[PDB]
RNA sequence: AUUAAAAAGGUAUUGUUGCCCACCAAUUUUUAUAAUAAAAAUAACGUGCAGUAAUUAAUAUAUUUAUAAAAAUAUAUUUUUUUUUUUU
């Protein structure tokens, strides 16, 4: 899943960051789940997994 | 490396299903903050 | 004391707000009726006549003893004000509920027109042409957010 | 699954109904308009009941009866009952 | 509201694409915002610290001619004292980064000398290979050094080891020179530094300068080691740290290095760091 | 055209990636230089120099 | 009462005995 | 030559020019019809300004009071903000 949370940096300041949720897997017996929060799409991609 | 491990590149790396929510807390307390 | 009101003004107000009015003058204390808020100065002496008409009619009954005491038609305000009877030596021997009649209200009138009309200015605010959305509830035919019928 | 909105069906699926009224009322904030309402008859058991109901169909030449549907909610609060086909 | 239309512009022989959606945006609630901060080559490869993989021949080659890079970053910083540059923060910083690599591994060290009461004997083989493991294992981040203290503590030693510890030991604090010279002689047959005295410096120093503090072998369990919240730089324990009323305005106005140097628009009376406006008489 | 000389002989660097390393990046109240190098103003005068 | 939400506030925080019940 | 740095709440959610509270008209709908039935939808008009530690802190019970939110007193209490003598 890919999602948008609003982030608050001050009162007039709003950043808008994405949230990632994966889980990398192989049929070999070895998986893993990750989740992200940050600025951009591809950011919150690299950094969950 | 060459910092701290429960900060990362965007600030505070967000453990609990909290901050994946709610990740203003991630990076931002009082007037006094810095990165 | 002071009851300070605007110009558009309900029926129920002008009700309870008489009858309080109406226990305060009973209980010896100095009253005053202002209007600092209307959009003519002829709406603004129908709200002191209301509310004058409706103490005369509640406190008549009640038999509690005032007399009229001052009218200032003004640009700015639009006031009249009450005094109570004194005692029951005053309310014996003067004895009387004593208001404003045709002749002073509509020469003060005249007053207030012509001290607004002087100073250029004929009233503190005006009603706006703002319709607010509005819901008739049930209507047998077809109305817009504002409640107006479709042409 | 809200069980209560379905009290005038009699645990029928579609229900047959005449046809009185037709007025006009304004849905829920925000969403604004006019939702025409059909207001109907039939009767169960010699008692006649009044039924309410959303007009969502199409009227063709002038007709009487129509055929009452169930659920799902809509803009109009308090209007449970929809409409199918016209007779 | 009279909102404001703004008219978007494309791409032109001298204005390309991405010059355009970062200089220039529709949504006129979005002017005026600050400035924005992006990098190229070299301050990529330094931000992002993607770290290489061993290729084909080149890679190797530069392994190979690679020499000392912690002789570089100070020649580097040195060389600003060359008459045609300045001396740079940055330098320095390049040179404090690869002089403290290693760092906190000796911090790991230091917890294991002076943070057990009775560690075993550590010139023993077999508490010795322990302790050899566990270090090659915090260097090269296979383990967190919470992980690798834990491991340590209660890694396997002898049967029955306090009632024999009772045969030495009163209060079961034993004494702290095994495990100094142990933990130097792991460094040095571990490849952990270049110049082989280091090891043995480090570790010594950074055990006397808090031979002063209070409560000085004892650390609160959640700040000894790396976990979520942790202590700032210079308070962290075996660490190598341990007008005026128009000065807002003024800002610029000292002698400034700077990134962008001001401009024109941005900056109305302001001279350049260089100007000298009060100047002495000199010889 | 007249204009033809103001066409980009070459082409302009992408901006790929982060802020560049110790950038000013601005928390809730923080005044912020664009301008002022963060690391080496920072470093003490009695080192660099004047 | 008023049936329906004259607020919108959305509290953001789960303190856990809020959620598990069972054990706290 | 006199002082100043470090402890704090939001029913809002680019956030106090923020939101909400009751009475006061129409209508809509169910019924167990108490000055003037009750309850639920609801977007007028008019009075205020009850609430968000919010201009005499709030919450619950109790009794009283009443244009309308509510107010006075009696108890308990913090979903209110803290200020701290180990025989002087
Ligand atoms: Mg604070
Ligand atoms: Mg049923
Ligand atoms: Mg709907
Ligand atoms: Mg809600
Ligand atoms: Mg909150
Ligand atoms: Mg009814
Ligand atoms: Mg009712
Ligand atoms: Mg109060
Ligand atoms: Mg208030
Ligand atoms: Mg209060
Ligand atoms: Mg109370
Ligand atoms: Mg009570
Ligand atoms: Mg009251
Ligand atoms: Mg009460």
């Amino acid at each position: 899943a890919y999602d948008m949370r609003v982030v608050k940096f001050s009162p007039k300041d709003h950043r808008q960051w994405i949230y990632c949720v994966l889980y990398v897997g192989s049929g070999k017996g070895i998986a893993g789940w990750g989740r992200a929060v940050a600025p951009s799409t591809q950011e919150a991609k690299k950094e969950a997994i | 490396r060459q910092h701290d491990s429960g900060v990362n590149q965007y600030g505070l790396k967000p453990t609990n299903a909290y901050d994946y929510i709610n990740p203003t807390n991630l990076i931002n307390f009082g007037r006094g903050t810095t990165f | 004391i002071d009851h300070t009101f605007r110009d558009a003004v309900d029926a129920h107000f002008v009700g309870w707000r008489s009858k309080k009015i109406v226990e305060d003058i009973r209980r010896r204390h100095p009253v005053k009726l202002t209007i600092k808020e209307f959009q003519s100065p002829e709406c603004a002496i129908g709200k002191l006549r209301e509310m004058c008409q409706a103490m005369q009619h509640y406190a008549q009954e009640k038999v509690i003893y005032h007399h009229f005491t001052s009218i200032v038609a003004n640009d700015r305000e639009a006031s009249i004000t009450f005094a109570p009877a004194l005692p029951m030596a005053k309310s014996d021997s003067w004895k009387h509920i004593k208001y404003p009649g045709e002749k002073e209200w509509t020469n003060a009138l005249r007053r207030m027109e012509d001290a607004c009309r002087k100073s250029g200015r004929y009233g503190t605010y005006a009603k706006s042409n703002k319709l607010k959305l509005r819901s008739l509830g049930q209507t047998s035919y077809r109305v817009d957010k504002y409640g107006r019928k479709m042409d | 699954l809200f069980f209560l909105r379905m009290w005038f069906l009699y645990g029928c699926c579609l229900r047959f109904v005449l046809f009185v009224l037709c007025y006009y009322m304004s849905p829920r904030l925000p969403s604004s308009g006019n939702r025409r309402v059909l207001y109907a008859v039939f009767y169960l058991y010699n008692f006649v009941w009044m039924l309410r109901c959303f007009f969502c169909c199409f009227i063709g030449l002038v007709m009487s009866l129509f055929i009452i549907e169930g659920g799902g909610f809509v803009d109009l609060p308090g209007v449970k009952y929809y409409t199918r086909i016209v007779s | 509201a009279k909102r404001r239309v703004i008219v978007p512009i494309h791409p032109t022989p001298n204005f390309p694409a991405h010059f355009i959606k970062s200089a220039f945006t529709t949504d006129p609630l979005k002017e005026k915002q600050k400035a924005r901060f992006s990098s190229g080559g070299e301050a990529m490869r330094e931000v992002q610290d993607i770290p290489k993989n061993l290729e084909g021949e080149r890679s190797r080659r530069d392994l190979a001619s690679r020499g000392d890079t912690e002789f570089q970053a100070l020649v580097e910083f040195i060389e600003g004292a060359s008459y045609d540059q300045l001396i740079s923060g940055r330098r320095f910083k390049k040179v404090y980064d690869v002089l403290s690599e290693n760092d906190d591994m000796f911090i790991w060290l230091c917890h294991t000398a002076m943070s057990v009461l009775n560690p075993g004997d550590m010139r023993s083989r077999l508490i010795y290979n322990h302790l050899r493991i566990l270090a090659e294992s915090v260097a090269s981040g296979e383990m967190t050094q919470r992980t690798a203290f834990r491991f340590f503590e209660s890694a396997v030693r002898s049967p029955a080891y306090r009632e024999i510890a009772k045969r030495q030991l009163e209060g079961g604090a034993a004494t702290r020179l095994a495990g100094i010279s142990a933990a130097a002689d792991v460094m040095r047959r571990m490849g952990l530094t270049r110049r082989p005295m280091s090891s043995y410096f480090e570790l010594y120093q950074r055990i006397v300068e808090r031979s002063e503090a209070m409560t000085p072998w004892g650390f609160p369990p959640l700040f000894q080691f790396e976990e979520r919240l942790s202590l700032e730089p210079r308070l962290k324990f075996f660490s190598r740290a341990s007008g005026h009323v128009m000065t807002p305005h003024t800002t610029l106005h000292g002698r400034r290095i700077f990134w962008i140097p001001p401009t024109w628009n941005r900056a109305g009376r302001f001279l350049g760091p260089h100007v000298t406006l009060y100047p002495g008489m000199t010889p | 055209y007249y204009w033809s000389r103001y066409r980009m002989p070459t082409q302009m660097p992408k901006f790929d990636g982060p802020a560049p390393v110790a950038a000013p990046q601005s928390m809730n109240s923080t005044k912020t230089n664009e301008f002022i190098d963060p690391i080496d103003d920072k470093f003490p005068m009695s080192i660099r120099g004047p | 009462l008023k049936t329906l939400d004259v607020r919108e506030y959305r509290p953001l925080a789960m303190p856990i005995e809020f959620r598990f019940y069972q054990r706290y």
